[PDB]
């Protein structure tokens, strides 16, 4: 008489729809999608396979492979908001297994960060975790191709690993991109501005030249980025792929 | 120039107060062969500093932090600047040591406007590239990304070392500061491989030039990679 | 050193410096437990660290850390040390200090208050001089209110007259004055600067000596009456009236006026019942006769050097004495054992008015310790750093021999084999002095540097052989670099061709001479060819050691390479003295006889702010001639301090960033020339 049957089950419905409807209304109300949603209008209905369901309870991180148009993808997509507290060490594990899982075949990897909901507050294994994504970033580099799409507010360390990919595409008015925030600007600076004035998609897509392209929303971002995916070759070692012309 | 010379000279160098400075090419000169040493770009971007010099009679490059110039905080120039030194000694075999104490990137609106990110991951990329030996000092500070940029955990560094004044803080500043005003922290975790005197700062670097003078490490193939420049 | 003898268990040395390490070693040599005073920027000194225990006090000013009476007690409280050694200067002249002290429980190692007190004042002192049948300085006895009494009492006394500040001392308050007109300016400034700085406001009138020997005699007296005179020592050597070189048995005294001297301070002593050590100064004139000048009431700075000649450890006597104990020693036991020199290594730059405090941190120091006949007595550890707070002596170094030719020479091998790098010291002044003509002679006088240096120090004027075996070891130097060079590790792809040359021929200029010189290589000798005299230099070469160690034509020559450029620039410590020298090529030269000169005034005479901040303080005031690379103020930015230099060499017009102002980046901050 044991309750595993259920206690699975139960895991499993707390992982794909949370604890409650509270903060996935709160997301929904802010006009942005879930880390769940976001991947399923990503890839291929039914194409998605997820790793590590179980790692300390959540992970703020939803990891897997993937099908775009038939065409293997790894994907990751993170879930800060009141998913998880700090960006602990099997967010970083998690990533850094899929990237590697990733290399290891020859397919490229896709990184949602939407990093908004608890940015750190506390964290000493972070830094090593985001030390570990960036020598995985800087292995693959001309390897595999790799792609991010901004589409919350990511502060810190963290924007280094994007700049490091190959392509950056950021969403209008809800994602930022700046390594210091504006109060300690206007502590340090004595200067006044805003998140979108500082790291804005406007900003870093006319200004900075941080990213690529823009786009309205998650949806209409998410169907270019699968229109631009469509364009690159799996890896390295392929040519350049070939579609049938009229 | 004996390889085990002791430099006591370094063992008060660095200030108990974290907001008095020091020089950083005092150090350098202390602590290379014969104190000679071969400035790279002296008059620009102070605030960090790279060169050549000879450890045992073998050529190595050396990047360091100097707080006396905008406090030791990297920036866009500083950050391209370390970037090429540093990808050119990765290129010809010529191995690297670093000296720490970066309190994090400069903030302001200019920096953000300018490309901070894509030039501070050029400085990242570089670090974490290089196949050369790779020997980390932490003097004093280590914060934030900056702190992952310079040679520490795991994407660059074959060996790490703390000096007793040297501190890693992610987010710095009773019962919290106290536990993170040292690098024990960094130890138990494994971030560096110990907490030495300055006094051996020298003799240690060159027992580990010895050591690393044949490391050799396997990359996937690649036609060329792609710089964040 | 009987450890029998039982002694206090703690005693707690209120001092810093060279004084406290001596104190420390010789209560270590005596099994007796040493508490460290220290301030804040002391922490890490070296007499902390050989110490016991050790008390942080305050912070660096001395005002607050050093002379903090109170946070003196409240350590020795804290710690139970039985006995307190003030050293030298400090608390070692305060009434207070000794009388609070042995009212709570505490023993002072030092004169009884009474004699201190009897000492303190120099018309007390001269009058008690004068009763104690002794030889005085003439002069008129009182205190002088007015110019007018000043020159009717300097009618009488001679022409020569000197104003002089009551009590205090250290070589300040003091005048010189040959004409009545100068009788009354001398006196009105010196009350002047009396009521700025010493505040007593007492001046006396004393007839000048000229050419005067000042004469110390070191007596020791117990609390049974007893009293010894330790012979003497010449300190005539002195800059701004303090002593830089020291001479322990005096060669122009004779034993009769020796034993004269001493019976006179020893019944000095027992006039004043002094019961500790301390010294009897006096001036002897050329026809031998001494008078009466001071009397310190504590251990003087030159005291190691009647310690050599004598073997006695004035320390261990002063703690045995306070103990209680009687003086083990009679004065049929003093005598006279070799000889004795000693001077004091400062931090101080000799070109500019024979000593000029200077700052900075020490990347290098190493002490001749090896060599025969030498003790250092320092409190400099290499890192340790030249503060504004406390004095600028960096060591004292001692050398004793059997006669003075000897001490003299093994002063001038230790003078040559000091390596101090990070400071300007004056130990070029130093050399010069012990090898003088005049010095080795014995005819001196306390003008000694103002007539052998009427213009200021120069450094040594090197003779030509000198010249000859400079510049022939700069060319060994430079060729010896020049072919390290060429020694790579086998390649075995591309081996390395070592070229075969045979003579450099080299251009060295000099001061503004240009020598040519020839130099070939045989294994470890250089043969070199300056102008068609012959040398031979031979070494070991090693170009890494701070010291190098050469034979010229036999004559052995030790010297220090401090700095050396690509362009040729080489800075080389010969003889005491550093040497500027640029060696190039022949060819190299020819090509630079084409170069164009260009004027350095250098740009931006308006300094530029390197970043934006507010000033809490300016460490300087407007109207000081200053250089560049002296600290200015301090501005701070992004919670960091830096005290930045002055951006262009000049005296400091008017501080435009003062307290409070946030002045931003590449803006003027200070009024500079
Ligand atoms: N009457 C004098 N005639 C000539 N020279 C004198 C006379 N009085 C003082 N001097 C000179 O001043 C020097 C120092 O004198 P003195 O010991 O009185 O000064 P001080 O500053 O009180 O000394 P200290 O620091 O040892 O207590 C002497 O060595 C001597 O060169
Ligand atoms: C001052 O007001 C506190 C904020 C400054 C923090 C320092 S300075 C800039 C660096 N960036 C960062 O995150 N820490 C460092
Ligand atoms: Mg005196």
């Amino acid at each position: 008489a044991t309750s595993v049957n259920e206690r699975i089950e139960n895991k499993r419905r707390t992982a794909l729809l949370g604890g409650g409807q509270r903060r996935i209304d709160a997301q929904h109300k802010r006009g942005k999608l879930t880390a769940r949603e976001r991947i399923s209008l990503l890839l291929d209905p039914g194409s998605f396979v997820e790793s590590d369901m179980f790692v300390e309870h959540g992970d703020s991180v939803v990891t897997g492979r993937g099908r775009i148009n038939g065409r293997l993808v790894y994907v990751f997509s993170q879930d800060f908001t009141v998913f998880g507290r700090s960006l602990s060490g099997a967010h970083a594990q998690k990533i850094c297994k899929i990237m590697d899982q990733a290399i290891t075949v020859g397919a490229p990897v896709i990184g949602l960060n939407d990093s908004g909901g608890a940015r750190i507050q506390e964290g000493v294994e972070s830094l090593a975790g985001y030390a570990d994504i960036f020598l995985r970033n800087v292995t693959a580099s001309g390897v595999i191709p790799q792609i991010s799409l901004i589409m919350g507010p990511c502060a810190g360390g963290a924007v280094y690993s994007p700049a490091l990919t190959d392509f950056t595409f950021m969403v209008k008015d809800t994602s930022y991109l700046f390594i210091t925030g504006p109060d300690v600007v206007k502590s340090v600076t004595n200067e006044d501005v805003t998140q979108e004035e500082l790291g804005g998609a406007k900003t870093h897509t006319t200004m900075s030249g941080v990213a690529h392209r823009a786009f309205e929303n998650d949806v209409d971002a998410l169907c270019n980025l699968r229109d631009f995916f469509n364009y690159l070759p799996l890896s390295s070692q392929d040519p350049a792929p070939v579609r049938e012309c009229h | 120039d004996p390889s085990d010379r002791l430099v006591p000279e370094l063992d008060t160098i660095v200030p108990l107060e974290s907001t008095k400075a020091y020089n950083m090419v005092d150090i350098i000169h202390s602590v290379v062969d014969e104190r000679e040493f071969f400035e790279i770009m002296p008059n620009y971007a102070k605030n960090i500093i790279v060169g050549f010099a000879r450890m045992n009679g073998r050529t190595v490059g050396i990047v360091g932090n100097q707080p006396k110039v905008a406090s030791g905080c990297l920036d866009i120039n500083s950050s391209v600047k370390g970037a090429r030194f540093v990808r050119f000694c990765d290129a010809f075999n010529i191995p690297l040591i670093t000296f720490v104490d970066v309190p994090g990137f400069l903030p302001g609106t200019a920096q953000e406007y300018g490309g901070i990110i894509r030039h501070g991951a050029k400085l990242l990329y570089a670090f974490a590239e290089a196949t050369v030996p790779k020997v980390t000092v932490i003097t004093r500070k280590a914060y934030g990304g900056a702190y992952d940029v310079m040679s520490s955990k795991h994407l660059c560094g074959d060996t790490n070392y703390a000096w007793p004044t040297a501190e890693i803080a992610v987010m710095g500043a009773a019962e919290y500061i106290e536990k993170f005003a040292n690098p024990f922290p960094a130890a138990v975790r494994g971030f560096v491989d110990d907490i030495i005197q300055p006094s051996s700062t020298r003799a240690r670097i060159c027992c580990d030039l010895d050591v690393l003078a044949s490391k050799k490490v396997q990359r996937p193939w690649r036609k060329h990679a792609n710089i964040p420049l | 050193y009987d450890p029998n003898e039982k002694t206090f268990d703690k005693i707690l040395v209120a001092n810093r410096g060279e004084i406290a390490c001596r104190v420390i070693r010789t209560c270590k040599k005596m099994g007796i437990k040493t508490v460290a005073i220290h301030s804040d920027v002391d922490a890490s000194s070296v007499h902390v660290k050989m110490a016991d225990e050790a008390v942080c006090v305050g912070p660096a000013p001395t005002s607050k850390s050093y002379l903090n009476m109170d946070a003196i007690m409240e350590a020795i409280k804290k710690t139970r040390a039985q006995a307190v050694h003030p050293g030298y200067g400090f608390l070692s002249e305060n009434k207070e200090f000794a009388r609070c002290l042995a009212a709570e429980d505490v023993v002072f190692i030092g004169p009884d208050t009474h004699a201190i007190q009897a000492m303190g004042d120099k018309i007390e002192s001269k009058l008690l001089a004068k009763k104690a049948e002794v030889n005085t300085i003439p002069g008129f006895d009182g205190v002088v209110k007015d110019a007018e009494e000043a020159v009717r009492i300097a009618r009488e006394i001679g022409y020569p007259v000197m104003i002089k500040a009551s009590a205090g001392g250290g070589g300040k308050g003091m005048r010189i004055a040959w004409d009545d007109e100068e009788t009354r300016d001398g006196f009105r400034l010196s009350s002047q600067e009396a009521a700025s700085s010493f505040g007593d406001d007492r001046l006396l009138i004393e007839k000048f000596i000229d050419n005067p020997r000042h004469i110390e005699i070191q007596v020791l007296g117990d609390k049974h009456g007893n009293a010894l005179w330790l012979n003497e020592r010449e300190c005539s050597i002195q800059r701004r009236n303090q002593k830089v070189v020291e001479e322990a048995p005096s060669i122009f005294l004779d034993a009769e006026t020796r034993r004269a001297m001493g019976e006179q301070a020893v019944a000095l002593a027992r006039a004043v019942k002094y019961s500790s050590a301390g010294t009897v100064e006096f001036l002897v004139d050329s026809k031998k006769n001494f008078y009466f000048l001071e009397m310190n009431t504590r251990l003087q700075v030159e005291h190691p050097v009647t310690e050599c000649i004598t073997g006695l450890d004035l320390v261990q006597e002063m703690i045995r004495v306070a103990k209680g104990y009687p003086l083990r020693h009679k004065q049929a036991d003093i005598r006279i054992n070799g000889w004795a020199v000693e001077c004091r290594v400062y931090a101080e730059d000799p070109y500019k008015s024979f000593g000029l405090p200077s700052i900075g941190r020490l990347s290098q120091y190493q002490e001749p310790l090896h060599l025969p006949g030498v003790r250092v007595d320092s409190g400099i550890q290499p890192g340790s750093d030249i503060s504004i707070y406390y004095d600028p002596m960096i060591s004292k170094l001692i050398t004793y021999g059997s006669d003075r030719t000897e001490a003299l020479k093994r002063m001038a091998d230790a003078l040559d084999n000091y390596v101090i790098r990070g400071v300007t010291h004056n130990i070029a002044l130093l050399r010069e002095v012990i090898i003088n003509s005049r010095f080795v002679k014995g005819d001196i006088s306390t003008k000694f540097l103002s007539d052998v240096y009427p213009d200021g120090f120069k450094g040594h004027m090197l003779t030509k052989s000198e010249k000859n075996q400079l510049l022939a070891i700069a060319s060994s130097l430079f060729v010896a670099f020049q072919l390290r060079a060429q020694h790579f590790q086998e390649n075995s792809r591309m081996p390395v061709i070592k070229p075969d040359i045979a003579n450099w021929e080299l251009s060295v200029k000099l001061h503004d001479k240009v020598h040519t010189v020839v130099a070939s290589n045989n294994g470890s000798v250089f043969s070199v060819e300056v102008d068609g005299s012959k040398l031979n230099v031979t070494s070991t070469w090693n170009l890494a050691s701070p010291l190098l160690s050469v034979s010229v034509d036999g004559t052995q020559r030790t010297v220090q390479c401090l700095s050396r450029e690509a362009g040729g620039n080489m800075s080389i410590q010969f003889l005491g003295t550093v040497y500027k020298v640029n060696i190039l090529t022949r060819l190299a030269a020819e090509l630079n006889k084409f170069m164009l000169e260009k004027v350095t005034e250098d740009t931006s005479s308006v300094l530029r702010s390197p970043m934006p901040g507010v000033v809490v303080a300016v460490s300087v005031k407007p109207g000081d001639a200053v250089a560049e690379g002296q600290e200015i103020c301090v501005i701070e930015a992004m919670k960091m301090q830096n005290s930045m230099t002055a951006g262009k060499t000049g005296t400091v017009k008017s501080v435009h960033c003062q307290a409070g102002d946030t002045v931003g980046e590449g803006d003027l901050l200070v009024e500079l020339e």
